[PDB]
């Protein structure tokens, strides 16, 4: 049962770390379609200058 | 004789080899050192994570 | 990443039932000749000390076939065998003399 | 930020990989419960032989 | 305290196959003597429980 429980937490830190990533690599996308107003650049790399 | 030969036969059949509560005890053991090693498995993708 | 989680995904899980099919006294090796690890339990020593073991059913029958007491040491059975096929040539030995005489 | 993720990726690698072989070592036929003896005398068996 | 103190030994057998140091051999559930030292008791009760 403890090895059960151990499983499921380990399970849920490598979701976890997965689902951190994913968010950290949405920061870097950059909106192809102009229109969707809603993602403002986070870096100038991606500025229009 | 004969008494004594099937008394000997019952005590024979009766040695208590517990190997099954043993092997039991052997495999609780090695899995409980499994469980600590795999919480400190555990604790460093934990760390990882925060980062 | 996603990769790599996905191999240790249930990981805990699946290395405890491999370990739950493994037969613990298998693992005891034992070199006789310093060089060949074999398990303990494949010893021909220990064939009959464990009512567990693999081969006891078998070693047990093979026992009471030659009339050999069970809690004779293992390392009895050839000799006893051999004296056995001894008694045999004595008896045969003795038919024959008795039928000539006869 | 390439630095930190290649390292965790190779954590789990290396213990994916290590996984890997410690299933593949309790995967051993001889390590597994009590096969039926077989009915055939091994040739490693010397003394029933004899 | 000596229950816990055979299990071990007999454990740490189980692991070491005093095999030739292979410095590569895969160890069951990946563990090490040492893992299972950790299991021990208290070194006072060790030594208590072996007087």
């Amino acid at each position: 049962h403890l090895l059960r429980v151990t499983n499921k937490k380990l399970n849920h830190e490598l979701q976890s770390i997965v689902n951190g990533v994913q968010t950290l690599m949405s920061f870097f996308s950059t909106p192809e379609t102009a229109c969707e107003l809603s993602s403002q650049p986070i870096f100038l790399s991606q500025l229009l200058l | 004789q004969e008494q004594i030969q099937t008394a000997e036969r019952e005590i024979v059949g009766q040695d208590l080899n517990c190997e099954r509560a043993q092997d039991l005890c052997r495999r609780s053991l090695l899995l409980r050192a499994f469980n600590k090693k795999r919480e400190e498995e555990c604790e460093a993708l934990c760390q990882s994570n925060k980062k | 990443i996603i990769q790599e989680s996905q191999r240790l995904q249930d990981s805990i899980q699946k290395e405890v039932k491999h370990f739950s099919a493994i037969c613990l006294p298998a693992l005891l090796k034992v070199s006789t000749d310093g060089f060949n690890l074999l398990p303990s339990r494949e010893l021909s020593i220990n064939r009959m000390s464990n009512t567990h073991a693999p081969y006891y059913g078998i070693f047990k029958g093979i026992y009471e076939s030659v009339r050999l007491p069970l809690y004779k040491a293992p390392e009895s059975v050839l000799s006893h065998v051999a004296d056995m096929k001894k008694q045999l040539f004595f008896l045969r030995s003795q038919l024959s003399s008795r039928s000539e005489a006869i | 930020v390439y630095r930190e993720l290649g390292s965790i990726v190779q954590e789990l690698k290396e213990s994916g990989d290590k996984l890997e072989e410690r299933l593949t070592m309790l995967s051993d036929v001889n390590l597994l419960s009590a096969s039926k003896p077989r009915s055939n005398i091994d040739s490693k068996d010397l003394t029933s032989h004899r | 305290g000596l229950q816990q103190c055979m299990l071990v030994s007999e454990c740490s057998r189980l692991l070491t196959a005093d095999s030739v140091p292979p410095s590569d051999s895969t160890s069951i559930l990946g563990l090490d003597k040492q893992d299972l030292l950790d299991l021990l008791p208290p070194n006072m009760l060790v030594l208590w429980v072996r007087d």
